[PDB]
């Protein structure tokens, strides 16, 4: 009964075929990545990765050395509405 | 003469319905997502089931 | 956005958001109704653009 | 079960509807533009006799 006493409603932008996973997920923006699905001799460096998104801000750190499934499980969790996946997909010859 | 990289490392695409953004110090998130800066829409109408 | 993002901050009072990535006006759109929990300020972006 | 519904997230917007929800029955109570509960209520005094 009071002016600009109003109840705000966030209704969805549009839930056409243009809605679904808001997603890259790796070495497939802009440019490959150096570790991330490539052949490496160090392996996986040491550092963090930040990762903000959904109000909460996560630094979650990569060591050096960690599997991919580390990154999977480490960047997994805190960050809501967030899933992660893991795949070492290769191929090979023997030749020569 | 043996070669230099022997440690095979695959993708860690995950998955996000909300937007994200990635971000890092120097090379600690390109070797992990590269050029990737916030996110996709995926934009799905060419699933190509 | 020529080559690159808009990788700025957002002080929206006490606390500050650290979006990323921001190229168009859907980007900056949706990073604004995700974060809403933290940031105290809602976003409204009619579909006309 | 303290990990079997990972929508915790849509779980805290409830809760943070509610929240509202209780601050706005705090409000709207204004009987004569003086909202009794939230606002400024100066413990005051009825007279009787």
């Amino acid at each position: 009964s009071n002016a600009y006493e109003t109840i705000d409603i966030s209704l969805q932008n549009a839930s056409a075929s243009a809605i679904g996973s808001y997603q890259v997920g790796s070495n497939g923006a802009g440019t490959v990545a150096s570790v991330a699905g490539t052949a490496t001799a160090s392996g996986i460096a040491s550092g963090t990765v930040n990762l903000v998104g959904g109000g909460q801000v996560k630094n979650i750190a990569i060591a050096a050395g960690d599997s991919a499934k580390a990154i999977a499980e480490k960047m997994d969790g805190a960050i809501p509405n967030l899933s992660a996946r893991a795949r070492t997909v290769f191929t090979a010859d023997v030749s020569g | 003469t043996a070669a230099t990289t022997t440690i095979v490392t695959g993708y860690v695409q995950l998955n996000s319905p909300t937007a994200y953004s990635v971000s890092g110090t120097g090379t600690q998130a390109s070797q992990v997502f590269g050029n990737a800066s916030a996110a996709q829409k995926s934009s799905v109408a060419s699933v190509d089931i | 956005v020529t080559g690159g993002s808009l990788n700025f901050d957002v002080t929206v009072g006490s606390n500050t958001v650290s979006l990323a990535g921001v190229t168009s006006t859907q980007d900056l759109a949706d990073q604004l109704n995700s974060n809403s929990s933290k940031l105290g300020i809602t976003a409204s972006i009619n579909d006309k653009g | 079960g303290s990990n079997s519904d990972a929508d915790r997230a849509a779980l805290q917007k409830e809760v943070a509807a509610q929240q509202a929800e209780l601050t706005r029955i705090s409000d709207t109570t204004t009987f004569g533009g003086r909202k009794l509960l939230d606002g400024s209520f100066g413990t005051t005094s009825f007279q009787v006799g």
